[PDB]
């Protein structure tokens, strides 16, 4: 049930991601986001991933491709792999806590503008003491919602 | 690429 509201989602989002603006997406793009993260993962791991993104293996993913991605993610959403991967890119300091700065600066690396608004809702909603901060424990089960 | 989706989800509240 996609929405027009999901649907402008895409547009300006996919449009944020690809900075040519093909209407598809290449390794390069994604790679150097990805890698943003402050993250180094192999080609392997990346393009891996795109494989079992890309229904069709053409080397790219478009934006159909994301979607079925995104139902997967979400879906699974409750996978430790899938988890483990987001909670390690998410604490690049490796400290075991994820404050707003860090968040922030990965949420928006995403091509795309976040106020301190949005990213104190995410983890103000995940903080379940308000320590100001999202534990491991929090994250999964903040990673397990709809 | 669930991080695509986060900011999608904050952003589209922002909307
Ligand atoms: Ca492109
Ligand atoms: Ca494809
Ligand atoms: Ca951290
Ligand atoms: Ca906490």
């Amino acid at each position: 049930q996609l929405t027009e509201e999901q649907i402008a989602e895409f547009k300006e989002a996919f449009s944020l991601f690809d900075k040519d603006g093909d209407g598809t997406i290449t390794t390069k793009e994604l790679g150097t986001v990805m890698r943003s993260l402050g993250q180094n993962p192999t080609e392997a791991e990346l393009q891996d991933m795109i494989n079992e993104v890309d229904a069709d293996g053409n080397g790219t993913i478009d934006f159909p491709e994301f979607l079925t991605m995104m139902a997967r993610k979400m879906k699974d959403t409750d996978s430790e792999e899938e988890i483990r991967e987001a909670f390690r890119v998410f604490d690049k300091d490796g400290n075991g806590y994820i404050s707003a700065a860090e968040l922030r600066h990965v949420m928006t690396n995403l091509g795309e503008k976040l106020t301190d608004e949005e990213v104190d809702e995410m983890i103000r909603e995940a903080d379940i003491d308000g320590d100001g901060q999202v534990n491991y424990e929090e994250f999964v089960q903040m990673m397990t919602a709809k | 690429a669930f991080i695509i989706w986060l900011a999608r989800r904050l952003k589209k509240g922002k909307k």
